[PDB]
């Protein structure tokens, strides 16, 4: 009596695919259902992006068209739709925060084309960043074979869940050399489930600037930790700023699961949909200290002026302007009370935008500065 | 045939010249062909470490019984990136089977032709499954002919094992020697069908020179020459002057009767050949080496 | 394209 | 009756600048225009009609007609340079059904292109075999 | 190394 | 294409 | 050239 994955794979090879997308080019990779209803495809970004045509063939051989949903290239995700789904497969997801270096890894793929390829290993360490400094990345790393082909694939543990999304290999040669990097599924939850939702990526921020913790800085700063987020700075106006959150602070925990390092904490909450409250593990003088959060974003505001009625029916007048905005193009100021545009009078905000839901090509604008009256244009 | 993706795999060689090397891995995937797509190739897929040197070594499961010969790997670099190929150990336990009878290989035929099953051609003939060997003719006087198999159908199963692909079938019984009975699994219209089944019998100028292609060679009669039967321009044959139709009558002042009488002479190994074929009526001479 | 058996 | 070495010299009476104004000239022309042409051999005045030219169903590359009292479709012949002579198609063929739909006659052959298969799968007949072939 | 979060 | 080992 | 008119 042997052992073997086959009865895991069985159940869990349907429910990913293989892609084939269309300077002409010709490009392939990989896929993991999401939703066997509405044929939801999750895969990552370099395979589908600049996507004319987008042809999925699943485990048995049935091609698919497939269209685009969500992308966000900061985290290398995109979620694409089969088009008349038929008898699909989902996959049941894991949550990434139970995984441990050395729990055994399955891989699946299309490696160069090759058709849906089962490949095995373990988890080789968490956490890992630093290939794009600038991406949002906190790559589960693994031992199992994964190379040109591999991207969008499944990597799951022994029990079939989906723990992250293969993505890149570190190899010399572009072959794999034991270092495969995946997404954890957890990112891929708050990143598909917004593109379903939004659309697109609800990014919010704290409003804290910080650099890594290293075993110098703990030194210096009579800090324990020797990894962490060290708040260099809070912008003001920010949550952080709002909840009370000091420069020279220390985070050492996010939400109970303690943090690895910063660039690991900056790619969580960077899949965090706004407004996603939250609790942090701040260390300041050495007292440890927690705290609660919520995100932000980076009448009716028009092109960067904000604006209210004036009276009754008197029209809307301008309340603030941004210095190098739209606003400032058009030059209206700060106090600036609107009467009419395009020769129809505006006595309050749905006046004017019945004006902007007929959309015109230009916009001319009766206002009226101090004691003068003007006209202002736009568009 | 009882092998599935999943399956744990250990993989034996010598890489290098090391030494005698045991690899882990598992079956990536089965039924893969394309590498050389004229070759007989059921391949299995392993991650396990294989390089330069594994060729020929045995491809065993946990219990240490021989599941695949492993064959060849695909590497950009030339080394190991975790994909090894092995053939199956059923068509070497066939094709070894054959070798201790008779040296080589009864290559035998069934007599259809086809292509491959994708999902659209599925769609057209709106046919259930969507993989397995597409029967685009058969030939007439064959066995499968015989046997009751039409055009547009699909098989699906073999001895009851199903079909990965129409390669795989191919190789599969690629190996199976001359008179094999098997069963097979058909949708024809939707109706599955089960027929047994029992090989016949199946030529270049490279099959007798080694380098001399396009040109169609047989015997003629009863010991009466090697007939040229076609030739393409530009071909190996056709640079020293074989045309179709002549009737090769001999060679180096002996008589040539038949494809045997011109091999005695041929395994004589002379420096230079001279041909004594005939462009009908007339009576020609031609040279080689 | 097409392969014969 | 435009024999070679002859020397258009008019078109339509105007008298023609030079063969690249007649290449353009002609050229706009729409297909089936019938003009009259100046001609000039062996030094005799030689006026010429004419009526310009293209460049059963025929389907890419492939010509076809109807065949006996709905005996199917019938195939002509194949012009071995067509994208359709290089899928197989013979001479004398008889298409009896296509993707799984009996057909009758053309009609019910550009019906399965109305209905525009990724790919065709043809139930045609060389000899007393009965075989398939596929398109696309 | 002095992103923003 | 592929490599022979 | 060889154009054809």
């Amino acid at each position: 009596q042997m052992p073997s994955l086959a009865p895991m794979l069985e159940k869990v090879m349907p429910s990913v695919v293989s892609i084939n997308v269309e300077q002409k080019f010709m490009a392939l990779g990989s896929g993991v259902i999401i939703d066997a209803d509405k044929g939801y495809v999750v895969t990552n970004n370099h395979v589908v992006d600049n996507a004319t045509v987008i042809k999925v063939q699943l485990s048995d051989g049935r091609k698919f068209d497939a269209k685009m949903v969500g992308k966000d290239p900061r985290s290398d995700i995109a979620l694409i739709q089969i088009q008349n789904p038929k008898n699909l497969t989902a996959i049941k997801m894991a949550d990434s925060d139970a995984l441990r270096v050395g729990d055994y890894t399955v891989a699946i793929g299309n490696p160069f084309g090759l058709g849906e390829t089962v490949t095995s290993g373990i988890v080789s360490a968490l956490g890992r960043s630093g290939l794009n400094a600038e991406n949002y990345e906190n790559f589960i790393q693994t031992d199992a074979a994964i190379n040109r082909g591999n991207a969008g694939g499944a990597l799951v543990n022994l029990n079939g869940e989906l723990i992250g999304i293969n993505t890149a290999i570190l190899a010399p040669d572009g072959g794999n050399i034991g270092i495969g990097f995946a997404i954890p599924s957890n990112m891929v939850k708050n990143l598909t489930s917004q593109m379903v939702e939004y659309g697109q990526v609800k990014r919010g921020e704290l409003g804290i600037m910080g650099t890594e913790l290293n075993s110098e800085l703990a030194k210096a700063m009579k800090v324990d930790a020797q990894r962490g987020a060290f708040v260099s700075q809070v912008l003001p106006n920010s949550s952080a700023a709002k909840a009370g959150i000091k420069a020279g602070d220390v985070i050492t925990s996010l939400n109970g699961k303690p943090i690895s390092s910063f660039a690991a904490l900056r790619a969580q909450v960077g899949t965090m949909p706004v407004g996603s409250k939250l609790t942090l593990g701040l260390l300041r003088d050495g007292k440890q200290v927690n705290v609660n959060l919520e995100l932000q974003q980076s009448f009716n505001g028009i092109e960067g002026a904000e604006m209210s009625n004036k009276g009754k029916d008197q029209g809307v007048v301008v309340n603030n302007v941004k210095t190098g905005t739209p606003a400032a193009q058009i030059g209206l100021k700060k106090g600036d009370v609107i009467i009419g545009a395009n020769q129809q009078a505006v006595k309050n905000i749905a006046e004017l935008r019945k004006v902007l839901d007929s959309k015109p090509s230009v916009l001319a604008l009766n206002i009226q500065r101090g004691d003068s009256t003007i006209y202002l244009l736009m568009q | 045939d009882a092998l599935r993706v999943g399956d744990y795999t250990v993989a034996i060689g010598n890489p290098f010249g090391l030494g005698e090397t045991v690899t882990s891995g598992i079956v990536s995937a089965l039924g893969r062909s394309g590498l050389n797509a004229e070759n007989y190739e059921n391949f299995i897929q392993t991650d396990a470490a294989i390089n330069r040197g594994n060729a020929g070594g045995a491809l065993v499961n946990l219990n240490g019984e021989l599941i695949g010969i492993n064959t060849a790997i695909l590497a950009p670099d030339g080394g190991n990136i975790g994909i090894g190929f092995a053939i199956p150990s059923n068509m070497v336990k066939n094709l070894t089977s054959q070798m201790v009878e008779y040296g080589q290989v009864k290559r035998g035929e069934l007599g259809i032709m086809g292509t491959e099953l994708n999902s659209e051609l599925a769609k057209a003939m709106k046919v259930d499954a969507q993989r397995g060997a597409f029967v685009s003719q058969v030939l007439p006087n064959s066995s499968a002919a015989k046997a009751g198999i039409k055009a547009g159908d699909v098989i699906t199963s073999l001895n009851g094992k199903p079909i990965s692909s129409f390669a795989a079938l191919r190789a599969q019984v690629g190996t199976m020697p001359v008179g094999s009975k098997l069963t097979l699994g058909l949708l024809r219209d939707g109706k599955q069908v089960n027929v047994n089944l029992e090989l016949q019998q199946s030529v270049d100028s490279s099959s007798i020179f080694n380098g001399i292609e396009g040109a169609e060679m047989s015997n003629k009669g009863k010991d009466q020459g090697v007939v040229v039967n076609n030739v393409k321009t530009g071909t190996p044959a056709a640079q020293i002057g074989l045309k179709k139709g002549d009737v090769i009558i001999g060679a180096n002042q002996q008589a040539v009767k038949n494809i045997a009488e011109l091999r005695k002479v041929l395994d004589s190994k002379p420096s230079v050949l001279a041909l004594n074929i005939q462009r009908g009526d007339s009576t020609i001479y031609l040279l080689m080496q | 394209c097409y392969y014969k058996i």
